[PDB]
């Protein structure tokens, strides 16, 4: 993707990456090894591409792949990935060296907020659990568990991969977060030409048509949001918690006990509100990217063209009354239609409902 | 009519796909010699043992049969000097190749074909 | 040919579109399991806010 | 410690007594590896081990601290990168590191030349150049400026006029030594803390690698601080 | 026999009459969270029998 | 043919009309959970005809 | 000692008069929040002792 | 050349004095769901012709 | 010096009389969004200096 913003295009830098495709190792695992279909960019859990347009991550789910086979490959991706072995790591890390935290830790990190542990009697997830004070020490050593890397996590999750897959076992994957067939018209261009003379015919008609984006306009990502609020505020929440633990705690409770669950975490007023207020309007972010890691992808050329709150007017139709990250989110699914037909110098607009769903009838607005 | 297009375009891709997936098969095919057996994830009962070298894993579902992937099992190697081994090699020059290291053994025999076409390093 | 007609009478067969589906099912979803059992005494069940919504 | 874990996966012949044990199930097999590793990482050392980085002694500006190497694509000068020890990092982190996070902080409705302003997309950042070279008006120049070696000029005055920066920050703290003492981090006032990071920026630091031991004057190429320095001294040059 | 008719009906009229709220504790949700109709033929035989 | 306005559209504006919320239930998402326009010609017809 | 009785039917009922809500914020959860029989033995001699 | 402000400021001051709920449907969230800054210049332009 | 209480329980007492709601914008939440007490110290110098 970074190649394909500067001297490369979408033919040679298809066919480059085709070919690295082509070459790698695979799964090894004791005397056996397993090399997976190419069929996995599509999957979810992946970066769901289409070929001809590869910089739209998480299109695949679009395309017209048959309901069965886009099932039986999403079960495939989700069993390529497991975290068990990292968990039997720590835990026998834990059996056999014991306690890894020093005490003056131990006493600083203590229930504070002065409210009870059960809570309102609500239950208490595994995550919750994890994160609440008074088990925060077992919580502690994973923390230093986790820091170590050996060779052996990795093989045994290539053997467990193994197994699963020839046994019959495939892991169920999670559901979609957002879905939603929008459908285009006709409309006009908005952008202007690219100063990328270099670049790729299709990043240039995207912004001729949608535009370029700036660091003023740049979403930002939720755990970053979090992130910044916990550091301003020192002392209001225990310096342990991240922002990634308290996004993926509260994705996990429906949204009306929320505050409570934020009394539990022992976060004081102004860190805490400041992160429901998050939550409530940046969750969309959060739950799209929720089963992909992406540490190592850094989407320069998605990050170029203008997706923002100036082109969502000018070319998405949303009617229904519908909460902001919701909103949001659906944007966001309306944008990839945008920019995949655009990218061919057509510029549409995306509506939630056919022009004609009869052969007599015709629909507007 | 910029709907058809786009359904259009995105048959277009499915197809892409597919020529894509197929020619990988087919590319590995000649690293490893062609597939000797297709295994069913679900249907077929194996205990480990008695895979060829190269497998297809195909999974069943709704009376349709997918693709997963390819399972090697370096046991049964045998298999691999039906296309690299070192009866073929005979040019002088790539014997200590093979002796340095086996790894290259594959593009020996590659380059043997050249040196059999009469060209001449 | 028959699913894209089947798919688009869907449209029209309900008041409902799948944005709406989505924002409605986030209300109701886990609200019942994670109250405590006081108060799932006096709350509806996941079941009967489905039948209510929809 | 010693990870076991049951593989049906193996053969017969593998079987050996120190790694793979041939189990009661046939087919089953129990594989154990033996580890003993070091929890290098800084969170792993910062829970496992604080008083290192809480307690600061004076001897802690003279010991030596293990430098990384990094090669870069191209035929570039191959990169040397010299972390600061625990306790100055600590201090480091409760003085300096404020500056940084403005100095990195720039958003909307600002001047160019503020000092956000001076200081991802490349269209973005070049975009004043992007249009000035395609302008029809000439009297606006673009001048671009590289310097090179400037660590030999950061040697010297410049390194002590940056300590002389940080310390003019401690007239608005009351509790203060006259000279660097032993400290506890959490007891500290904060004007000795900024003296001591006076004194990690001015006095040359001792680093190793691969058995040699230099010392450095200069930039030393301590992390959170170069980009502040650099920029410091290329504002005042122009 | 009795005619089988889901109680779905009537129960969503209940629910109108007087707004039951899926976040909020009310009195009404008492009587819909405990409408069994297990023992209903037992029920229909003490009504006979009365 | 006819041109008719999109039913999701028509719903939003009657529930913004009036109080619509999906936490408590309401007469006005009876009345708007069962709007079918499938077997609108059949009743176009009928108009006709009446 | 003394009966088991569980304080789910006493805190329904508490909750359904005051009109709880999960996602406000009342004064009746500064009530729920604390009701706590750990300490009854030591409240209940004290009671006995007076 | 304009400043640049985020809509957010103005828009939090008119959620609060009117009623916003995430759930709820109103009037207030039809104004806001629809406010465009992207043809600004243009109405911009327009203001000072008039 | 100074002591150091949480003002969780300050900020539950104005949340319970002004109603506060998770799913709502009230002026409440503005109040209580920007309670930052970093600036403390050099607010309490001045207080001392009038």
């Amino acid at each position: 993707m970074t190649l394909m913003i500067r001297y490369c295009s979408v033919q040679a830098c298809m066919t480059q990456f085709c070919n690295d495709m082509k070459l790698l190792n695979g799964i090894r695992a004791g005397n056996y090894t397993f090399i997976p279909t190419p069929k996995i960019i599509c999957a979810y859990g992946t970066p769901e591409i289409c070929l001809r347009a590869p910089e739209i991550r998480s299109f695949g789910r679009y395309l017209p792949i048959d309901e069965d086979e886009y099932s039986v490959l999403n079960d495939l991706v989700a069993s390529l990935s497991t975290n068990k072995p990292k968990m039997d790591f720590v835990a026998q890390m834990f059996e056999q060296n014991g306690n890894q935290v020093h005490g003056i830790w131990l006493d600083h990190f203590k229930r504070k907020n002065d409210v009870n542990p059960d809570g309102g009697g609500i239950h208490i997830s595994e995550g919750l659990k994890r994160l609440m004070p008074e088990y925060c020490e077992r919580h502690l050593n994973e923390l230093v568990y986790k820091t170590l890397d050996d060779k052996v996590i990795r093989d045994y999750t290539s053997d467990i991969i193994i197994t699963n897959i020839c046994k019959g076992k495939l892991s169920k994957a999670p559901k979609l977060a957002f879905f939603a067939n929008f459908y285009l018209s006709l409309t006009g261009f908005n952008g202007v030409d690219s100063p990328y003379l270099t670049a790729d015919e299709g990043v240039k008609n995207v912004h001729r048509v949608i535009g370029l984006s700036y660091r003023n306009t740049l979403s930002t990502s939720p755990t970053a949001n979090v992130d910044r609020i916990l550091r301003n505020n020192p002392g209001s929440a225990p310096a342990y918690l991240t922002g990634n633990d308290i996004l993926g705690v509260l994705s996990d409770y429906p949204y009306q006990n929320w505050r409570t669950v934020v009394e539990l975490l022992d976060i004081t007023e102004p860190s805490a509100t400041a992160i429901i207020e998050v939550a409530t309007n940046q969750m969309h972010a959060y739950l799209a990217d929720k089963d992909l890691n992406t540490a190592n992808l850094f989407d320069n050329t998605s990050r170029t063209y203008d997706i923002s709150d100036r082109t969502y007017p000018k070319f998405v139709n949303i009617t229904s009354n519908l909460s902001n990250s919701n909103r949001r989110g659906f944007q966001l699914e309306a944008m990839k239609h945008i920019i995949y037909m655009a990218r061919r110098g057509i510029a549409t607009l995306a509506n939630t409902h056919p022009s004609k769903i009869g052969n007599t009838v015709y629909y507007d607005y | 009519d910029v709907q058809e297009q786009f359904e259009g375009y995105l048959r277009e891709e499915v197809d892409l796909l597919n020529k894509f997936e197929d020619s990988h098969f087919k590319q590995l095919e000649i690293f490893y010699t062609k597939s000797q057996t297709d295994h069913v994830i679900n249907k077929d009962k194996l205990q480990f043992n008695a895979l060829p070298f190269h497998t297809t894993l195909y999974k069943e579902i709704n009376g349709k049969r997918v693709r997963l992937g390819t399972l090697l099992n370096w046991t049964k190697a045998e298999r691999l000097d039906t296309i690299r081994h070192e009866s073929m090699i005979k040019d002088e020059r790539l014997r200590r190749l093979i002796d340095f290291d086996y790894g290259w053994i594959d593009y020996a025999v590659v380059l043997q074909r050249y040196l059999d076409e009469g060209n001449t390093i | 040919e028959k699913q894209k007609l089947d798919k688009l009478k869907l449209f029209e067969t309900s008041p409902f579109d799948p944005l709406t589906i989505k924002n409605n099912q986030d209300v109701v979803d886990k609200l019942y399991a994670t109250q405590s059992s006081s108060i799932q005494e006096v709350v509806p069940t996941k079941t009967f806010a489905t039948e209510l919504q929809f | 410690g010693r990870f076991r874990y049951r593989s049906e996966l193996y053969r017969e012949r593998d079987v050996n007594s120190s790694t793979v044990f041939k189990t009661a199930t046939p087919g089953q097999y129990r594989v154990v590896k033996k580890i003993s590793a070091k929890l290098k990482s800084k969170n792993a050392n910062i829970v496992t081990h604080p008083m290192n980085f809480i307690n600061f002694k004076v001897d802690d500006l003279d010991i030596v601290v293990n430098a990384g190497s990094r090669l870069v694509r191209g035929t570039r000068a191959k990169r040397i990168i010299t972390p600061n020890y625990g306790t100055i990092y600590a201090a480091s982190l409760m003085t300096v590191l404020p500056a940084v996070r403005l100095l990195s902080s720039r958003a909307s409705n600002m001047g160019a030349l503020s000092t956000q302003g001076r200081i991802a997309l490349p269209h973005d950042v070049m975009a004043p150049q992007l249009a000035v070279t395609s302008s029809d008006d000439v009297s606006k120049i673009c001048v671009a400026k590289d310097f090179g070696q400037f660590d030999t000029s950061q040697w010297g005055q410049i390194s002590k006029a940056h300590a002389d920066g940080v310390r003019s920050m401690k007239a608005h703290y009351s509790m203060g030594h006259d000279t660097l003492v032993d400290l506890d981090l959490n007891d500290a006032s904060f004007a000795d803390l900024l003296e001591v990071t006076a004194m990690s920026y001015e006095r040359p630091l001792k680093y190793k690698m691969n058995g040699l031991v230099c010392e450095s004057a200069g930039v030393k190429s301590g992390e959170l601080t170069t980009q502040t320095r650099n920029t410091t001294t290329n504002i005042s040059h122009s | 026999p009795v005619d089988a008719r889901t109680l779905q009906s009537a129960t969503a009229a209940l629910a109108a009459d007087t707004g039951q709220a899926v976040n909020r504790a009310q009195h009404v949700s008492m009587l819909t969270n405990r409408l069994t109709t297990a023992n209903a033929p037992t029920v229909r035989a003490i009504t006979v029998l009365t």
